[PDB]
RNA sequence: UGUACAACGGGGUAUUGUAAGCGCUGAGAUUAAGCCUUUGUUGUCUGAUUUGU
RNA sequence: UACCGAAGCAGAAGUAAUGUUACCGCAAUAGUAAUUGAACUUAGUACGAGAGGAACAGUUCAUUCGGAUAAUUGGUUUUUGCGGCUGUCUCAGGCAGCCGCGAAGCUACCAUCCGCUGGAUUAUGGCUGAACCCUCUAAGUCAGAUCCAUGCUAGAAGCGGUGAU
């Protein structure tokens, strides 16, 4: 059985001294599956340029904000958490994660620590300098903005993301500046990038690697579910919403295959832990058409705009 | 892709949907869901069944070469599609109002 | 054990194996085919000769006696085609069965060249095969007439005599004569790029996309040519539908 | 004049190739020598279009036409038809034909002056602008035609080889007598 | 003690082929028993009880 | 089945409860694997009198098995759903009945997505160099698969940091 509803990242990719400080993983909530068709541009294949049809999963990825940073000392008995530091503020759902009886409890969340941050910062700057001189491996503390995702969970899942940049002084400087900021989904992953998926099945946790992101969903603009070919004013959400899921109104990610876990389950993504040299990873996934028919039942129409076309008109 | 019209009900057949078994007799089998496919298999007469456009259009319930695809040619289609859709919708609404 | 005999063959070959090898020895070798006493008897119960002949035939030329076949006098086989023959002038250098393949008039032809065992082998290869017998020499009476004196016993081979032959034209003429007389007697690693490989009215839209779907329907149905007139007609029809009273 | 090539070790080259006096059709593949041989002899005089029919590897059976125009089978995808139209010059027409069997070349053979197979016959005559009277066992061009009595005696003349007014192609299995027969019937010499 | 929770209201979303009755009528009907949302209405918010440098 | 050596081996083709609670974490440790075959280019080229036809490298697939999925196809249905129909009498086609269609579901090789990369070594290929000129071996030393690492699953009814009085 899994330890909790959320899964734990057991490894991180090798650090890069030259690259800038950036996040290594992202997490979201499963949003079912959808059908897609694309041109198979793979060279040396008997189906070159053919319209290959396959299923792609959809995961809701609300914005994730940084809430703290943690450094770890390379001790002879493994990595030890040198010091954890939160940034001046904890969200309502962030505080809720620390209570089993939040409604009954007095909601006495960070009070002296918040008051401590109101001081001249010397203590916080002292800890930052400590981390700068001391342990040179740093992990960021973040949470999911479940307040935006339309789920009854209403509880933010805390998670740690390791920075892959060099000059850990730059790491702490970035943390010092990007504290309590919101990180968009597109800032961690991009289209055609190969990622791995980890989640909990319908109850064991398992990891699957070599999964390509078919599309990165910017949920702020319309027609996010329409490709360059279809380019219709349609969202990935079909008519009536989703099966056992509320709605998509924020950033989302589309991944080849089916991530483990039923709908509404939280999942995490990572950049394959290494630089895959396969030509499949390198090739770009041009998109032709994305299915938006009502999954609930058997939808004979894509959107209500064209639904009346078959019937012409209705009472 | 090629969105066919379901011959049983003159309904769209979007990519990835429907069933078309390639029989040796070489016939088109266009359908939108299992309902129409089974109705065709059952030989339910579309020309005399109320819920299919084939019968409704006549009963009074409702009303070879390629193109080079130049920028100017497609530019005309943008307005033509909207005009045709509006005309068809208005005609259908008028027909329904007359039927009422 | 029996697998060895299966791969060993058993009319020219019968005498060919009797000069390049020993026929009687070969036949004898082929036909000579709690438990301590039995094991010793089996162990107690010339085999290298079979392996030697197998190795020799493994690279020897394969020819059918019924197929068409035909100083520097020995350089004819080397010059006629891509065949190698020892340049040593002494006669006995031709122990091996040298063969050279070539095509004449879309038909396969080949030349063959070859008492001591070598002499018997050559005699058998001449008599048993359908190949013609030829006498080539560069420009003494007794030496020259030796072949003619022995001609009668193998005259059935349609003998031909040509004498000067290092010049290539002579070799070509000899081959042409003999051939007629015989019958008379990188890879795909990236997607294929089609850009600039197709024609268009202009290159402005060479990088075409062709979405093929608009407003939920295929563009191919609406992609009529220069239908601005049709759009104007549709606008006129809409005006006539609105102002005539259909939707007053 | 004549050419010899192997389509990924295949002996029948006409199945995956089609030649005319104004355009050429060849199935997509990863063999650089196969396309290089066609390009070197034909140069850039005519467009050597990398294309497929209905996604199938074979194109000779499906495609039949002349220099005036090209006829595509019903099952051809619209994208393939658009790509062919773009690749073919404006002087060459393209027309779709409704046929039960997608293999147009199995029963239809034609050249710049004559054709063979009445709705389809008249359509071919109009599109190709030629008179119309065995496609798999026939080959026709302006240099005459060849029919069954190539590729070591293969009886399918219309599949093993393809030829136009100035270029002939045959499989590697073709023998010298077959090459001579092809040259004589098409009066290359 | 407030766009928080639950039940109602509308809408969209699936099964259907035109229930009974007098063209209504791809209407109505199961309508979620393994669908969703939202624009209106109503009620909700207090005990048992254990631990702590 | 992989790697080497002999072999007229031209080409084709021996080794193996813890100050409570809650959150975020480390990992000594236990388990661990992908599997079998196919097609394309160099490929009609090295080889060879000809039948015959490579390879280091780069690509595309298929069978079995492992982790998941139901976007949708099927096995399928207490949505006993919509419509129809026969006993039951005063339109309900009632209900312990049948039929055409049927979402939702468990589920399939009956479908879909994925299924490892760095080092030390046996044999082996070699350098320097004595016993005793030589020699891969005596002292040193490069390459190289069984082993160890990477990743994956769980976490000692072991450990670090953080909030609340
Ligand atoms: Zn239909």
């Amino acid at each position: 059985r899994a330890a909790s509803i959320r899964a734990r990242v057991k490894a991180f990719p090798k650090d890069d001294r030259s690259k800038p400080v950036a996040l290594t993983s992202f997490l979201g909530y499963k949003a079912g599956m959808t059908t897609i068709v694309r041109d198979l541009d793979r060279p040396g294949s008997k189906f070159h340029k053919r319209e290959v049809v396959e299923a792609v999963t959809v995961v809701d990825t609300p914005p994730v904000v940084v809430v703290g940073v943690v450094g770890y000392v390379e001790t002879p008995r493994g990595l030890r958490s040198l010091t954890t530091v939160w940034a001046e503020h904890l969200s309502d759902e962030v505080k809720r994660r620390f209570y089993k009886n939040w409604y009954k409890s007095k909601k006495k969340a960070f009070t002296k620590y918040s008051a401590k941050y109101a001081q001249d910062g010397a203590g916080i700057e002292r800890e930052l300098a400590r981390i700068k001189k001391y342990a040179s491996v740093v992990r960021v503390l973040v949470h999911t903005q479940i307040r935006k995702t339309p789920l009854a969970q209403k509880k933010a899942h805390l998670a740690e993301i390791q920075l892959n940049g060099g000059s850990i002084s730059e790491k702490v400087d970035w943390a010092r500046e990007h504290f309590e900021k919101t990180v968009a989904v597109d800032s961690v992953f991009e289209q055609n990038e190969m990622i791995d998926a980890i989640a909990v099945t319908k109850y064991h946790s398992r990891t699957s690697i070599n999964h390509k992101i078919y599309r990165v969903g910017k949920g702020d603009d319309e027609a996010n579910g329409a490709t360059s070919f279809d380019r219709t004013k349609k969202t990935i959400t079909p008519m009536g919403g989703f099966v056992h899921y509320g709605e998509i109104k924020n950033d989302f990610i589309m991944v080849k295959g089916c991530i483990p876990g039923n709908r509404k389950r939280i999942v995490t993504l990572r950049k394959s832990l290494y630089t895959n040299t396969s030509r499949k990873a390198l090739e770009e996934v041009s998109l032709k058409w994305i299915d938006t028919a009502s999954k609930f039942g058997k939808g004979r129409f894509q959107t209500p705009a064209e639904k009346h076309a078959f019937m012409g008109t209705l009472k | 892709m090629r969105i066919y019209q379901c011959h049983f009900c003159s309904s769209p057949c979007y990519p990835g949907h429907g069933i078309m078994f390639v029989r040796n007799d070489a016939k088109e089998f266009r359908f939108c869901r299992s309902k129409c496919h089974k109705a065709f298999k059952q030989r339910r007469n579309p020309r005399k069944l109320k819920w299919t456009k084939a019968f409704r259009k006549a009963a009074g319930k409702e009303l070879n070469v390629p193109v080079r695809y130049n920028r100017e040619l497609v530019a005309t289609t943008l307005k033509a599609m909207a005009r045709i859709e509006e005309i068809r919708q208005k005609r259908e609404r008028a027909f329904y109002k007359n039927r009422m | 054990f029996e697998d060895i005999l299966k791969g060993f063959p058993n009319p020219f070959h019968r005498d060919l194996m009797d000069t390049l090898y020993e026929k009687n020895h070969y036949k004898i070798s082929l036909a000579a085919i709690l438990k301590r006493a039995a094991l010793g008897r089996m162990a107690t119960i010339p085999l290298a000769y079979l392996e030697q002949v197998r190795q020799h035939i493994g690279r020897l030329p394969s020819i059918d006696p019924n197929t068409r076949t035909l100083v520097g006098k020995s350089s004819f086989l080397r010059c006629i085609t891509k065949s190698d023959v020892d340049v040593q002038p002494y006669a006995f250098t031709t122990k091996s069965l040298y063969v050279g393949h070539f095509d004449y008039k879309y038909l396969r032809f080949q030349a063959i060249d070859t008492m001591n065992n070598i002499e018997m082998q050559s005699i058998y290869a001449i008599a048993h095969l359908r190949s013609c017998v030829l006498y080539f020499m560069d420009l003494i009476e007794a030496q020259v007439k030796l072949f003619h004196s022995i001609k009668p016993l193998f005259a059935n081979k349609s003998v031909m005599v040509v004498i000067n032959c290092q010049l290539e034209e002579n070799v070509m003429e000899v081959r042409n004569k003999a051939c007629e007389k015989l019958l008379a007697s990188g890879a795909g690693v990236f997607n294929v790029n089609l850009k600039d490989k197709y024609l268009l009215e202009d290159d402005e839209w060479k990088n075409d996309i062709m979405p093929e779907i608009l407003d939920g329907k295929n563009v191919y149905d609406f992609l009529d040519p220069e239908i601005a007139a049709k759009l104007q007609a549709l606008e006129e029809e809409e005006e006539k539908l609105e102002n005539e009273g259909f939707y007053n | 004049m004549a050419t010899r090539t192997q389509f990924e070790n295949s002996n029948e080259i006409g199945v995956f190739s089609k030649l005319t006096n104004t355009y050429c059709l060849v199935a997509v593949g990863g063999s650089e020598n196969f396309y290089s041989a066609f390009e070197a002899e034909l140069g850039d005089a005519i467009p050597i279009v990398h294309t497929t029919i209905a996604g199938t590897r074979i194109i000779g059976r499906m495609t039949a036409g002349n220099r005036r125009g090209l006829l595509v089978p019903t099952q051809t995808t619209d994208q393939e038809l658009q790509h062919l139209r773009n690749s073919l010059p404006d002087s060459v027409k393209i027309q779709r034909v409704e046929e039960r069997l997608s293999a147009l070349g199995n029963v239809i053979c034609c050249n710049d002056y004559v054709a063979l197979v009445r709705e389809t016959e008249e359509l071919i005559s109009d599109v190709l602008g030629v008179e119309v009277f065995v496609g798999s066992y026939c080959s026709l061009s302006n240099q005459g035609g060849l029919v069954h009595p190539v590729n070591r005696g293969s009886s399918v003349v219309g599949a093993g080889m393809v030829v136009n007014d100035y270029l002939a192609v045959t499989g590697l299995d073709t023998t010298a007598p077959e090459l001579s027969v092809i040259e004589s019937i098409f009066r290359l010499q």
